[PDB]
This record gives C-alpha cells, sequence and structure tokens, in this order.
DNA sequence: GATCATATTGTCCAGACAGT
DNA sequence: ACTGTCTGGACTGGTCGGCGCTATGATC
C-alpha cells in the first residue's frame, strides 16, 4: 500500500509552473510534515520532556527562548545525520511576520 | 633473545600460546620463551633471536594472525614478569569501574585500601545511601585518580 | 519578554491597579460569560481594594510631587513610598537600607512632612 | 493595473483559505460549491479585497 | 511592584474575527494570549488595557489569517529581591505562613516571622510566641520585604515566593504601633 | 558572468553558487559539507533548492506575491 | 563515545595537511608576515561575496606559506610535510648526520600542533574561531546517532537485522575498549600503535566506507557495509532520494485510455480510484447540506466520504454504525473527507517529466472501469 | 547435551602534480 | 612555461513484480 514517488523531476515541472504552494502541498504537507523544537541561543535541536512537560535545550540551557519550527522529517534526518558526522548546523530562527 | 608481538584472538591467548609451545617442543623450532599475560587482552609475546623463528612458529595455526614487524625493548615488558599486587596502586578517594563481580558495570568511589588481604572497600557512587562493600583488587579498574 | 519590542514603562501605585482591574472587571462582566478574569486578577483587585490607602488621583499627584521634591529617588521607590504611606522614621530607614542611597534625617523628615498631608 | 497569474493565484488561494475557516461570502453564492468556487466567483464579481504589495 | 508599560507586538486575527473592529479583536487575541501567565522579564501579566494603534493586514502563506502591527498597554506586578510588600495572611500552614501580596502569595519561615521560638497552634491554625506572646490570626494587616524570587517556569502558580519578617519594622500592624509606642 | 567561460557541472555555475545546499545536493555531497563545515559557512536560504528541502515556499512564481487587506470587511 | 586515544578525521585529512604545511611547528602561528598578514586581511573584505575568489586566496596563501622553511615570527626551522592516503602523515626530519627520515605523526602530536594556532590566523587558514577550531578536526569524542538514525528491525524468524552503522559501532566500540584495556595494563607501544591504527581504520570507515586506498568495512556474509557518506550522497541519498524528491500521499497510477468525448481540460478517473481519493472540504454556510449528505452515505455509497475531522482536529473513521452519529453532530468548522467528484482538480503527470508541461491540472470526470482517460489533443 | 564472546582490515573529463 | 601522469567522479526519471540473504566455534 504505499505512495507515489514525486521525484526531482517533478519538483522541476513544479518550480517551473511557479507553484510554490502545490510544491510545498506535495513534498511536505503529504509527505513527511513534522514539528520539532529549535533552540534561539544556539541553534541546536531542543528537548521537550514529557515527563515534567518542559521544553529545554540540553547542549546550552535556553528553558525560555525555545520555538517551535515546522518542517519534514526527512530535514530532520539530514540533521542528524550531519551531527553524526561530527557537522554543527545552527538554525537561526526568523518570524513569519 | 628479541621480544616479538604475535596478534591473536581475544580472550583465547593462553590456548594458543600452549598450542606454539607444543608445537615448539615437537618440531624443535628455536624458540627461547612465550610470555602470555593476562591483563593484554589478544597479544602474546614470544622471545626469539629472529622474527623470522616467530613466524614459522605461529603458522599452520587458525588462531595465531600474524607478528606484528617490530621489536619490542627489555623495559617496555619488565614490569610484567615484576609480581605485585593488585590492590597496590591504589588511594582512598578515587573513583573506579568495577570490571567484574556481582558489581559489574557500576562506578565506586574507593574508602579503604588494606594489602594484607589484597581486598579494596569501596562505595558505590549511584547508591542513595553509602553501603561500603568489599571486592577483590583485579576486579576493579581506576577511571580516575584524585586523592 | 512581551511582544517584540517594549516602548516605554512605568511604576504605578495601588490604587492605579485597582482602578485598571476595576475597569477589567466591568468589561468582564460586559462580557457573555459571567468569569470577568482569571483568579489572579481577582485576587489582586481584592488585594487592591483591600489596601485602597488612597485614591488614584491622590496617589498619582503625591507621585508627581515625590518626583518633583527630590532628584535622587526614582519612579519605583516613589510608588513604593505612596503605596507604604509611613509615618515615621524607622520604616523608611528599614526601606532604604536596602537601595542604593542612604538618605540623611533631614530630607527623610522632609519626606514625611509633605506625605502627612491628606492622609488617612 | 493588472493582476499576474501568479498574483492572482495567490489572493485566489488565500480567499479560499480564508473562507474554509470562517470569513463569510461577501456575495450571493449557489448552494453546494466548494470554497475554492467561492473565491472563483468573487474574482470574477470583482470584489475581493485582497490587495497586492509591489517593490517600490 | 505594579507596572504599566506600551508593548508594540504583531497580533493574528482569525477569519471568524473579521468583521469585528480589528482593534476589539486584536485585544480579544491578545487578552487570549498574554493574560494569565508569568513572564520572566515582566513579571505576571494581570491584564490587557486597550489596544492604541493597529496597522493594516498581512497574509502569509499557508494562514488565512491576518497580522497586524498593534500598540497595546499591560499592566502587570512584577516581585523583586528586597522589595518591601504589605499583605494579608490567607493561609497557614505547619512549615510557615502564606501571606496574600497581590497576584502571588509569598512564603515566611517558622523561624522569619519574628525574634521569638513561635510554634504552631493547630486547633486554631495560629502562632502562639513563647516570651512576647504576639499572636497571629486570619485577616491580619502584616508587612514584610522578599527576599526570595523564583523565575523558574511561566506558571504562576509553580513560581514561589520567600520573604522575611526578622528585621524589624517587618510584622502586623499592631505589632508595628506597639514599636512605634516606644520610641 | 564572471568573466570567463564556466562550464555547468559541479567546476562551474553550481560549483561557485553561494549555498552550501544546494551545491552538496547536485553532485558532491561529502566534500562540500566538509568544506563549508571547515569554513563556518552561513547559508541563508535565499535559493530555491535548500527552501525545497527545509519546506519553506521558494522564491518563484507566487512565493514573491505579497498580499495586504483591510480588517473591517463585510458583506 | 570517550575514544581513548584521538583519531583524524578522514573528511577533514586535507584541511589538517594544508594547515600543518601553512603553520609552524613549534611557534604555532602562520609562515606569513605581519605585512603580508595584514594585506590579506584587507584582500579579503574586498572579495568576500564569491566564494570563488575566497578559494583562490586561500590556495595562494597556502602556496605562499609552504615553501617558507623558517618560521618570520621565531625564526625555528621547518620541515616537509608529507601526506599519505588516508590520514597518514610523514615529516621528513633530519638527523645529526644529515640523514633525511621519515618520522610518522600521530594523531595526538598532531592534535597538539593544531591546537597552539590562534584564533587570529584562522581566517588566514579558512577557519573559524568560535566555529570551526583547527583542533576539532581530531576527533576524541565520537557522537554515537540516535537509535531512530538507525532503526532495528526483527525478521519473521525473530532474528533481529541491526543496520550497518549499528555494527560498525559495535566494531569501533570493541577497539576502544580494546585499546582502553591495553592501555590501562601497560602494554608495549607496539600494541598500542596497531590498535590505534584499527581504531582509525574503524572511525575512517565509520564516516566514509568509499575510501580510497582504504579497504571497504565488509559485513559476515561479504556486504560491503553503507555509511554517513553513503547515506546522504547518490541517487538513493538522502538528498536526492528523501529531499529532493520523495513518495507522496494521496496519489493513484494505472493504464490511461482514449476518451475523445471528454474535454481537453478533463480526466477520466475510475469510480474505486475516486471513492479512495479523498479531498478535504471545511464545512461552511453553502456548502453544509452537501457534506452532511457526503457523511450520511458513508464509505461505501457514492458519492460519500472516508473521514470526518472536528474542529479539535482529531480524525474519524466513518462506518455504518457512526454514519448517522456523525452526520447530526456536523456542523460550521468540521472537515469532511469526501470523495471525488466531478469539477475537481487533480494534477496529471506521466513521467519522465521532461518540461513543465508534463504535469497539468484538469477536471475529475468520474468513470466506470478501472483506466485513466486523457484527450487525444 | 546448553551458552558466550568474537567475529579481518570501467571510458572519459577535469583538477592537481612531477619532469624537462 | 609546456607535457605527460595520477586521482576523483558520475554514470536519464518513474513504474511493475520476483528472489534470495542478513552466525559460529568451544567449554561447562
Ligand atoms: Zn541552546
Ligand atoms: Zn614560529
Amino acid at each position: 500500500e504505499g505512495g507515489l514517488r514525486f521525484g526531482e523531476m517533478e519538483r522541476d515541472v513544479l518550480i517551473g509552473h511557479g507553484a510554490a504552494m502545490l510544491l510545498i502541498e506535495r513534498l511536505l504537507e503529504e509527505s513527511d510534515k513534522t514539528e520539532v523544537w529549535v533552540c534561539e541561543s544556539c541553534g541546536h535541536l531542543a528537548l521537550e520532556d514529557k515527563r515534567r512537560g518542559k521544553v529545554y535545550c540540553p547542549v546550552c540551557g535556553e528553558d525560555e527562548r525555545i520555538s517551535k519550527v515546522e518542517m519534514s522529517y526527512a530535514f530532520k534526518l539530514l540533521l542528524d545525520e550531519l551531527k553524526a558526522m561530527v557537522i554543527r548546523p545552527s538554525l537561526r530562527l526568523k518570524d513569519r511576520v | 633473545g628479541k621480544i616479538f608481538t604475535v596478534s591473536v584472538t581475544v580472550g583465547q591467548e593462553t590456548t594458543t600460546a600452549n598450542l606454539i609451545y607444543s608445537k615448539a617442543k615437537t618440531y624443535n623450532l628455536p624458540l627461547y620463551a612465550i610470555l602470555s599475560p593476562s591483563k593484554v587482552k589478544g597479544y602474546i609475546f614470544i622471545e626469539a633471536p629472529n622474527k623470522s623463528a616467530v613466524e614459522e612458529a605461529i603458522r599452520g595455526i587458525r588462531h595465531a594472525k600474524r607478528v606484528l614487524p617490530g621489536e619490542i625493548p627489555f623495559s617496555e615488558i619488565e614490569h610484567f614478569l615484576e609480581e605485585k599486587p593488585a590492590v597496590s596502586g591504589f588511594e582512598p578517594g578515587d573513583i573506579v569501574e568495577l570490571i567484574a563481580g556481582p558489581f559489574k558495570g557500576e562506578k565506586a568511589k574507593v574508602v579503604r585500601v588494606d594489602e594484607s588481604k589484597d581486598e579494596i572497600v569501596v562505595e558505590l557512587v549511584s547508591s542513595v545511601v553509602p553501603i561500603p562493600v568489599t571486592v577483590r583488587g583485579e576486579y576493579v579498574r581506576l577511571i580516575s585518580k584524585r586523592q | 519578554m512581551i511582544g517584540r519590542k517594549k516602548l516605554e514603562e512605568h511604576y504605578i501605585t495601588i490604587a492605579e491597579a485597582k482602578e485598571l482591574l476595576e475597569r477589567r472587571h466591568a468589561e468582564g462582566l460586559a462580557e457573555n460569560p459571567e468569569e470577568p478574569m482569571f483568579y489572579e486578577a481577582r485576587v489582586s483587585l481584592e488585594h487592591a481594594e483591600r489596601f485602597a490607602k488612597l485614591k488614584p488621583e491622590q496617589a498619582r499627584e503625591l507621585k508627581e510631587k515625590l518626583m518633583g521634591l527630590f532628584d535622587w529617588i526614582n519612579e519605583r521607590i516613589a510608588a513604593k513610598l505612596v503605596d507604604i504611606l509611613p509615618e515615621d522614621y524607622l520604616d523608611i530607614r528599614v526601606i532604604f537600607a536596602k537601595e542604593e542611597y542612604m538618605p540623611t534625617p533631614e530630607e527623610a523628615e522632609e519626606i514625611i512632612k509633605v506625605i502627612d498631608e491628606y492622609r488617612p | 493595473f493588472r493582476y499576474t497569474r501568479f498574483e492572482k493565484a495567490r489572493i485566489i488561494g488565500a480567499r479560499a483559505l480564508q473562507i474554509a475557516m470562517g470569513a463569510p461570502v461577501l456575495i450571493d453564492v449557489p448552494e453546494g460549491i466548494t470554497p475554492l468556487q467561492a473565491a472563483l466567483l468573487e474574482f470574477e464579481k470583482g470584489v475581493i479585497p485582497i490587495t497586492v504589495i509591489r517593490p517600490s | 511592584m505594579y507596572k504599566l508599560l506600551k508593548v508594540k507586538d504583531v497580533v493574528r486575527i482569525p477569519p471568524r474575527m473579521f468583521t469585528m473592529d480589528p482593534k476589539e479583536a486584536a485585544k480579544i487575541v491578545l487578552r487570549e494570549t498574554y493574560e494569565g501567565i508569568y513572564d520572566r522579564d515582566e513579571g505576571v501579566v494581570l491584564a490587557i488595557l486597550d489596544v492604541e494603534e493597529i496597522s493594516e493586514g498581512v497574509i502569509v502563506p499557508g494562514d488565512g489569517a491576518t497580522y497586524h502591527e498593534a500598540i497595546f498597554n499591560v499592566l502587570v506586578w512584577e516581585p523583586r529581591n528586597q522589595e518591601v510588600v504589605e499583605g494579608e495572611v490567607v493561609e497557614m500552614m505547619p512549615y510557615g505562613a502564606f501571606i496574600r501580596i497581590g497576584p502571588m502569595d509569598g512564603l515566611v519561615h517558622i523561624s522569619q516571622l519574628m525574634d521569638d521560638y513561635v510554634v504552631f497552634d493547630e486547633k486554631n491554625r495560629q502562632f502562639i510566641g513563647k516570651e512576647t506572646n504576639r499572636v497571629l490570626k486570619l485577616g491580619d494587616y502584616v508587612r514584610a520585604r522578599i527576599i526570595g524570587v523564583s523565575v523558574k517556569s511561566r506558571v504562576i502558580r509553580e513560581n514561589k515566593i520567600n520573604m522575611t519578617m526578622r528585621q524589624p519594622g517587618l510584622g502586623k500592624f499592631e505589632w508595628i504601633e506597639k514599636e512605634k509606642k516606644k520610641a | 558572468l564572471d568573466g570567463v567561460i564556466r562550464p555547468i557541472g559541479r567546476h562551474g555555475i553550481v560549483g561557485e553558487k553561494a549555498s552550501v545546499l544546494a551545491r552538496a545536493a547536485f553532485e558532491i555531497t561529502t566534500q562540500h559539507l566538509f568544506a563549508a563545515a571547515e569554513r563556518g559557512e552561513v547559508d541563508p536560504l535565499n535559493g530555491v533548492v535548500e527552501n525545497v528541502l527545509i519546506g519553506q515556499p521558494v522564491p518563484v512564481g507566487t512565493g514573491i506575491v505579497k498580499l495586504a487587506m483591510s480588517l473591517p470587511l463585510r458583506p | 563515545i570517550e575514544l581513548a586515544r584521538p583519531v583524524i578525521h578522514v573528511g577533514f585529512a586535507k584541511t589538517i595537511h594544508r594547515v600543518l604545511e601553512s603553520t609552524c611547528r613549534e611557534c604555532g602561528r602562520i609562515k606569513l608576515t605581519d605585512e603580508e598578514i595584514e594585506e590579506y586581511m584587507q584582500k579579503f573584505e574586498v572579495m568576500g561575496d564569491r566564494k570563488g575568489a575566497v578559494d583562490k586566496l586561500i590556495k595562494e596563501i597556502h602556496k605562499k606559506a609552504k615553501e617558507r622553511m623558517v618560521c618570520p615570527h621565531c625564526g625555528a626551522p621547518q620541515f616537509p610535510i608529507k601526506f599519505e592516503r588516508p590520514t597518514i602523515y610523514w615529516e621528513l626530519r633530519k638527523d645529526e648526520e644529515g640523514n633525511e627520515y621519515k618520522h610518522r605523526m600521530m594523531p595526538s602530536e598532531v592534535r597538539d600542533r593544531l591546537e597552539k594556532i590562534p584564533d587570529k590566523d584562522l581566517p588566514l587558514l579558512g577557519l573559524h574561531p568560535e566555529k570551526s577550531r583547527p583542533e576539532w578536526m581530531v576527533l576524541t569524542v565520537l557522537p554515537v546517532p540516535p537509535v531512530t538514525m538507525r532503526p532495528s528491525i526483527t525478521l519473521e524468524s525473530g532474528i533481529r537485522a541491526e543496520d550497518d552503522l549499528t555494527h560498525k559501532l559495535v566494531d569501533i566500540i570493541r577497539i576502544n575498549n580494546r585499546l582502553k584495556s591495553n592501555i590501562e595494563a601497560g602494554a608495549p607501544q607496539l600494541i598500542i600503535e596497531d590498535l590505534w591504527d584499527l581504531l582509525q581504520y574503524h572511525v575512517t570507515t565509520y564516516i566514509n566506507n568509499e575510501t580510497s586506498g582504504v579497504p571497504p568495512a565488509k559485513h559476515k556474509s561479504g556486504r560491503p557495509l553503507k555509511t554517513l557518506a553513503q547515506r546522504l550522497k547518490g541517487k538513493e541519498g538522502r538528498f536526492r532520494g528523501n529531499l529532493s524528491g520523495k513518495r507522496v500521499n494521496f496519489s493513484a497510477r494505472t493504464v490511461i485510455s482514449p476518451d475523445p468525448m471528454i474535454s481537453i481540460n478533463e480526466v477520466g478517473v475510475p469510480l474505486a480510484v475516486a471513492m479512495e481519493l479523498t479531498v478535504p472540504e471545511k464545512v461552511t454556510e453553502f456548502n453544509y447540506e452537501k457534506l452532511k449528505q457526503r457523511v450520511l452515505n458513508g464509505p461505501e455509497k457514492y458519492p460519500g466520504a472516508n473521514y470526518v475531522i472536528d474542529p479539535e482536529g482529531r480524525r474519524i473513521r466513518l462506518m455504518e454504525s457512526n454514519r448517522e452519529l456523525i452526520a447530526e453532530k456536523l456542523d460550521i468548522g468540521w472537515t469532511v473527507e469526501r470523495h471525488l467528484e466531478d469539477g475537481d482538480v487533480v494534477l496529471f503527470n506521466r513521467q519522465p517529466s521532461l518540461h513543465r508541461m508534463s504535469i497539468m491540472a484538469h477536471r475529475v470526470r468520474v468513470m466506470p472501469y478501472r483506466t485513466f482517460r486523457l484527450n487525444l489533443p
């Protein structure tokens, strides 16, 4: 019961048509949409503790300045792979408006 | 002669050394002596005039992988032949790890050390209350040395 | 951190908070649900009502004469003095000991003599 | 001043999203239509309130 | 310490409030967002008074709601260290007394009420002195100075406030008048 | 563009792209990522490929359109 | 994982060699004069937008600093450094009689040399003082990935099938533990170098199993394991296989058949496909009756619905038992996942997508048979 | 007869590099 | 400064389904 692959060429025609929202709906909303906590101080991925009901960044701290950012789960896997490859990706957060 | 290293399977150094010794006895190999310390895992020391004798002795054995291309100075393995207690060299106040025993995989702090009975008393760091326990000296491994 | 940025801030006394909480209570009563506000706002309104030492206009005028009286004091401790309303030297001494300044008894007596008026 | 295809598509999408979660239709529409159809009818009637910000 | 601040913020107003006044909808959204929580920088957020100015809406992709730049006034209460407060005892406990000083209730330790070896009376929930023979009960005008502030969490109830009464001039109003009688 | 003839492969136009993710996604991934890690490069995410990878709208077509609306709107 | 001895990162080996060649061995500063350092510092600000110019400037600085055999800062003599793949560094030292012999630089010595470089010379070497210190290129702590990055499955026979990364980390942990035990036991230096080389090989294969000059790590059956480098690059990598392109939901595929009777704007959709694919329509004032009828019909009666979403955000599956209860509970703000109807907009695509006309939007036309219908023009 | 550690370390194009 | 040589890399997209493969030697 698998799905149909939306490959690189399909993304190319979607870009050529100028349909950004359709690309968002196809590649992100309908495939691997997820939400993660990002620390605003050092850019690391924050940790949410279901036991205490609190979100904090373990490497740096910052129990207050934590924001939720939605993105594809494949991007989170890529960030984890980069961290495993001794590469630090620092996510700089920006306001939507 | 000269000390040479033979890479063998971990945990089965004594049997490989015994087989090498038996082969040398039966086939009159020019092997001087064989040293297999228990602390060293996967490696044994064979004294021979040349590495060719070691290579000819260790061949034909599945568990003898290869001979390290080098000669060990005698001062490096001199301390292995000397007999010293495992308790000696430990001071109270530091942190040690228990390799074996009922407390396997547990960190502890050394409290009392006595060389007469070859035993060391340690206190578990993860315990909510201090319960001193008596463990053998060889079972512990020094993680850090403080006081 | 409330909002994006803070434009200006001001220290107000108990009476101004009482007036604002009464206005918010009236606004909540104008709303359809019978609950005007949450527990903390109602508790603050009750505390301000039970400690309503002076009228809001009296509090504001006391604050501005306190500002015009001395220069080393600021808005926060002026509002604190308005809320406390000291009547002797021991209370002003023990509330100014931990502050950044240790005023001499003459200016404390002057402060007492100006705040003596329109008091309960 | 004329709307580009991208601007028109963005306006229609925003209006349909608004209609989906509230924002009652400003014109009479036939029953049983989709919010996208309502936004298209609003654009055809020239009643849309959404403007386009252009660089200057 | 009550404070009045003017705050500029971006307010998201849902399409269900499109027909209402922009200022009223912004005030409702701000009341739903900021009222009832503890702010680390400003303290307890008590109420949103009114919206002064409101800007035109901005529509972002993925959301039909409009975003406006709004200017509003916030009434807040912030407890600071070494700050004298006046309140009323509302709760009695074996380990201390809770005094209502505003939106939050401080805690005064059993050794901290006065310069005497006071013991707890369970029958009437009062504190009885040994040498001073002073009694604390419900509905008493008391004055204390805050010595401990916890800003660990955004929940007002989870935050703790510790005050002192050891120092002279802090205590019941009748006790204060008794002290001033000698001087 | 730069005054010299450049190819379209990893040694030409794509090679001199300012985006780390766009460079790493095309042909050489490990080398470009490690080189960016050495220099501490910052990706401003101004391109299309990086926004596709993250899940943000691309700066093309409807992605560059900005909308405004007056709130007091009634039928 | 706390490594017993430091190891060289295979992805930073060339950079380590370049920095070692461009820096003083004992003094620690870059082998450039103060005037040259200032000139390059001013030149860096001018050419910052184009990364090619920065790369050429870095190459020029490295070439200038490589030929210098005497450090201008301290006058200490320098020796050439030879790089051997994958992570072996040789220093051509001079003997007392003038003979030249190669001295192997261990990773600990390399890290100690890299630690002495100041932060001011790092921009000249292409490194950041706060983001990428030169000593961090020599690994001392190895971060093991989370179990979500390397999921473990069970087979139909009950035997667990661990990931390749899990096996590589098993080997790394075993070798590191053996090296630590041998170090604690006072083993001779010959054993220490052998265990250090084994750990370095394991770490290098873990970072990249396709490194040139390295025998790739192999499974028990003979399978060459794929590691973090192989998980990112290639057609089946993370970028091309999962990030730039991925499988999507709400999609269908079947054989196409001609249909001249429909318009060019229309596509023939099978009834079975239409009853499976759903479009989420919010309940408004002008479509409450239609969506209520869709809910009442159910998933087994066309036109119907399969799922219903309340304003709270939860999803409720529609069946015969609860189709009436949901229908009488429908209100404004609910979401109804109704079946595909006539006039719906869908994307129609044929592979390969050579141009932007390979995907176009059509109008749904429901047909009883099992094939897609496309107009001939 | 049951368990336990250990289990090895395909041509072509383009850029960098010794040699004359 | 030219010139032949060593080394690294990428090898058109999607879809259909099938067919294997994911321990072993030595005590106690
Ligand atoms: Zn952090
Ligand atoms: Zn130097």
